[PDB]
């Protein structure tokens, strides 16, 4: 951030329903997301399940 | 304002119900919280468990 004003970032993290989803699409049986700035740190572990349709 | 419990029918297939440890000792022999059931192993399988309730 080389501009002079404060920039907020939307982003997020994508639970599969099954593990044959989270194959198809991410290879790796289980994920991890880690978005981080000099002085803070956030860490999601995506979890797989089935929610409501 | 209210402990009013409602049973409701949940099916638990593949896994054993109603564990109980003696830290938690009902009467005579062991048990455990009233309103909670203890899902653990049956045979050496545990399901993905997947149960709904509207
Ligand atoms: C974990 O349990 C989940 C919870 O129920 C389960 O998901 C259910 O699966 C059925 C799959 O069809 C879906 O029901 C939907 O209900 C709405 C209500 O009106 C319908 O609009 C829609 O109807 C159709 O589905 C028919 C056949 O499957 C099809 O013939 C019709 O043409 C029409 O397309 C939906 O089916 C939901 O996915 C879901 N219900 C709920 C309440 O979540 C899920 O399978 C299970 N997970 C695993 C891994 O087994």
């Amino acid at each position: 951030n080389n501009d002079n004003f404060d920039k907020l970032y939307i982003w997020g993290v994508h639970h599969p329903s099954t593990n044959q989803e989270q194959t198809s699409l991410y290879v790796q049986a289980s994920g991890r997301v880690t978005v981080s700035t000099r002085r803070s740190q956030q860490t999601i572990i995506p979890n797989i399940g089935s929610r409501p349709w | 304002g209210t402990l009013e419990f409602i049973t409701e029918g949940f099916t638990w297939t593949g896994v054993t119900q109603n564990g109980g440890s003696n830290a938690c000792k009902r009467g005579p022999g062991s048990g455990f919280f009233s309103r909670l059931n203890w899902l653990t192993k049956s045979g050496s399988t545990y399901p993905v468990l997947n149960v709904t309730m509207p």
